[PDB]
């Protein structure tokens, strides 16, 4: 199919950033879109086949070079906060009817002023209420993830040695926790309901995993709290009678 | 726009069936119109294709009804399912290039069928590692909807469905919480409209 | 019977460049576009005064799709070569006719989309516009690539949508010339060959379209074995040229007869020679 | 009009 | 495969001592498409000569049309001169006003 790298980026405002795209369908036709919050795909650059990049119809701000059949790479020469998107690749076959254009998982980038805006998320994970448990018979854990920017997090829960999605549910898009700012960091919530039996038991393990995306070992950092760095930040729960 | 997806948002419960609409503009001869779902990852899946040379497209539980002289590619989804709750983006691609114009998409929301309603609001436990207070609402019917709070210091998220699948057990919850002492789950979700009957715990 | 056809030809030329692109389009016998990718800046060309009536966006739009297509078409000339294990080193052509007969209901009676390699029968689309016929076993991976790729329903939504709809609206835009039928000049000559053998030859000038019959009969029986019948020749003004020639002996003249049959004509022609 | 978009043979 | 181009040496219009006409070369039925043709006045090379589009018939042979602007005489004699990679040398066929 076609994939994408890297997944989720932030950037200062300024910096250079290269997207690298491939398919392995023997594909022709390429493509770079990109997707702004609440919006639909726009396009980019289209490239028929390998060749020279016509600079005359690439927007500004950006650079593009079809590598090779299968590779196309996408360069934000100098990032501005209005280039915060979802940043999708695709490609699609030509002739016939099957010519719907396959898409990349996206690369969610974040453009900001200054990196001391980046937070990890803060990560807690609340037990299920006495009240639940009698009223219902089951039992919801909550977790939250918060205080987290850029909004680049992925959340999972984990029982007894396995990612579990039956009786999950997790917020389908943060909130900003101060709507009015544009620097605003985001919150996450997320659930899970076993039954009362399965959480009165003391040996079972429940775990809320929060992947987040922030900076690397390359970029600078002078401020007194921790590099908030790519990392897992995760809280746990065991059961109880 | 040259793409226009008039809803912004769509509601419809399970089983039922959905016309998501669509309008488009091209002076192009030939064309194709696409239908595409995003998932809350941002993942892009295909679901059917309309080209302007061919009779309505239809593919599983997806139809098309194409009016070519008005413009129009409406989708219908046939038997909803809790899967299919996704945003979904009509996508005009002209000519060769097939350089897709996009419309701003349309939220889609399929509801549960809850059979057994129990609306209720629950303090959970505090963590000694947070200073956040926490009330769960939970178990209410597809009717209800969640509002954010008016209080700057509380945090309200929508409703969610999950379902206990060994069980065919499916709920609705919203979370809410602060670190404030004036804090409490009474009042946390005192800007909704709430079911009369919930069950607030002594 | 009106029909429109295109005629693709993409010729490789390894270490002279790339291959080579060209698309002619014809309404009946009339062409009316040219494409040349050998130019500096390859564009689509008129070649008929009524296709001129189109739209800056219709000569762009045609010259992106024949632009891809010599992109297309160097990709398929590589696709072959690999098919027959041919060398880097030589030069074959790929040669491709399509487009539709206009029935009389104003809908496709007929769709036709062949394409041939070096000269050869290659693929074929069937007459139901749903299957292909391959002449050969490199044909027969083309023939499963595009039954997968759904290629055939591609080619029967144009032949039966587009493909009618725009050369119905070329045969209106040029109604003056395409829809009148020039009726042939008509006259027969007599050179003697011999002392008892002399020729009659029937000639018909300026006729349009090509499609004509010139026959002689000797007392009132096709000659057809006897007669000697030029190909159809173009004029170079868009008319045509033909004749029909016939070595008979020296008195008979009169019992031949030169028939011609063309749709520009009220009644078919019977001529004789005339001393 | 030719046929908008072609397939490799 | 190799086929060798069938050659017509004729005019638009009938020929008339005096009167401008065109003068016409018709190769065809012909394969690969590489081909030469050049028109002759009485030997000599006519110099600015046209030629139509490059197409071809059902059985995927060429054929093309080469014109110029002439005028007949009683005394000038026309020819058009052809070679091919089917031709060892090249054909010659000259101008007959009765064919």
């Amino acid at each position: 199919g076609v994939t994408q790298t890297p997944k989720f980026q932030v950037l200062k405002t300024g910096q250079s950033m290269t997207l690298q795209c491939a398919q392995d369908m023997n594909h022709n036709s390429m493509y770079w879109y990109r997707q702004d919050p609440g919006m639909g795909l726009r396009l980019i650059y289209y490239s028929a086949s390998e060749g020279t990049t016509d600079k005359g119809e690439v927007p500004n701000g950006y650079n593009v070079s079809r590598l090779n059949k299968r590779e196309f790479s996408l360069r934000l020469e100098s990032a501005a906060p209005s280039q915060t998107s979802v940043y999708f690749c695709a490609s699609r076959t030509r002739g016939g009817t099957l010519i719907e254009q396959y898409f990349g998982p996206g690369t969610r980038l974040t453009v900001t002023e200054d990196l001391k805006n980046v937070f990890p998320p803060e990560v807690a994970v609340f037990e299920p209420s006495e009240a639940e448990i009698s009223h219902t018979q089951k039992a919801t854990l909550v977790c939250l993830a918060t205080g987290f920017y850029p909004d680049h997090v992925e959340l999972s829960w984990w029982v007894n040695g396995k990612e579990v999605h039956s009786g999950v549910c997790t917020d389908p898009q943060p909130l900003k926790e101060q709507p009015a700012l544009n620097d605003s960091r985001y919150c996450l919530s997320s659930r899970l309901r076993v039954s009362a039996t399965f959480w009165q038991n003391p040996r079972n393990h429940f775990r809320c995993q929060v992947q987040f995306y922030g900076l690397s070992e390359n970029d600078e950092w002078t401020q007194d709290r921790a590099k908030p760095v790519t990392q897992i930040v995760s809280a746990e729960a065991w059961g109880r009678a | 726009q040259k793409v226009t997806q008039a809803q912004s948002s769509v509601s419809m419960p399970v089983r039922k069936a959905v016309t998501l609409n669509c309008l488009y503009e091209t002076s192009w001869w030939s064309y194709y119109i696409f239908w595409y779902k995003q998932l809350p990852s941002k993942e892009m899946i295909f679901l059917i294709r309309q080209g302007s040379d061919e009779q309505n497209a239809k593919s599983g539980r997806y139809s098309v009804n194409f009016k070519k002289a008005a413009k129009s590619v409406a989708l219908t989804i046939s038997a909803l399912q809790l899967e299919d709750s996704a945003k979904y983006f009509c996508a005009l691609g002209e000519g060769g290039a097939q350089k897709l114009v996009f419309g701003q998409g349309t939220r889609l929301t399929i509801n549960p069928n809850i059979q057994n309603p129990d609306p209720a609001v629950y303090q959970l436990r505090d963590s000694k590692s947070s200073d956040k207070s926490v009330c769960l609402f939970t178990d209410f019917d597809s009717q209800t909807n969640v509002s954010q709070s008016k209080d700057s210091d509380v945090y309200i998220t929508d409703k969610c469905v999950l379902d206990m699948r060994s069980m065919d057990f499916k709920s609705n919850s919203a979370v809410a919480w602060s670190n404030k002492s004036d804090f409490a789950c009474a009042n946390a979700f005192n800007n909704s409209i709430i079911p009369e009957d919930t069950f607030f715990p002594s | 019977s009106h029909s429109m056809r295109y005629f693709y030809t993409a010729m490789s030329r390894p270490g002279r460049g790339e291959p080579r692109f060209i698309a002619v389009g014809y309404v009946d016998d009339t062409q009316f576009v040219r494409f040349d990718s050998d130019a500096a800046s390859p564009r689509t060309e008129p070649r008929a005064p009524w296709i001129e009536q189109e739209g800056p966006e219709y000569w762009d739009r045609n010259t992106q799709i024949f632009k891809t297509n010599t992109q297309t078409y160097r990709e398929s000339l590589r696709n072959l070569r690999g098919y027959y294990n041919q060398s880097e080193a030589g030069s074959h052509i790929i040669q491709r006719m399509y487009g539709c007969d206009l029935g009389p209901d104003g809908r496709l009676l007929r769709g036709h989309d062949q394409s041939a390699y070096d000269g050869k029968d290659y693929i074929a689309l069937n007459e139901d516009l749903s299957s292909w016929t391959a002449a050969d076993t490199a044909a027969q991976i083309t023939q499963r690539k595009w039954e997968a790729a759904r290629v055939a329903e591609q080619l029967r939504a144009y032949l039966e949508g587009l493909c009618v709809e725009w050369l119905r609206r070329y045969l209106e835009n040029g109604k003056e010339t395409l829809q009148r039928a020039d009726p042939p000049k008509t006259h027969v000559t007599h050179h003697p060959v011999s002392d008892h053998e002399a020729t009659l030859r029937c000639w018909a000038l300026g006729f349009y379209p090509a499609e004509i019959t010139l026959t002689w009969q000797r007392d009132g029986e096709d000659q057809t074995q006897d007669t000697e019948l030029v190909e159809t020749r173009p004029a170079g003004d868009r008319t045509f040229q033909k004749w029909a020639a016939v070595v008979v002996p020296s008195g008979e003249e009169q019992r031949y007869t030169c028939h011609v049959q063309h749709e520009g004509l009220p009644k078919p022609l019977t001529l004789r020679w005339e001393p | 009009i030719p046929l908008t978009e072609e397939a490799e043979l | 495969i190799q086929r060798t181009p069938k050659i017509q040496v004729y005019s638009r219009h009938p020929a008339e001592n005096g009167k401008s006409n065109f003068l016409n070369c018709y190769v065809s039925g012909f394969h690969p498409s590489d081909i030469e043709v050049d028109l002759l006045k009485n030997g000599e090379r006519i110099e600015k000569v046209e030629h139509s589009d490059l197409s071809f018939s059902k059985d995927w042979s060429f054929y093309l049309l080469y014109y110029t602007e002439f005028t007949p005489t009683e005394k000038d004699e026309y020819a058009c001169r052809v070679n091919h990679v089917t031709l060892s040398q090249p054909k010659i066929v000259k101008w007959d006003r009765d064919m």
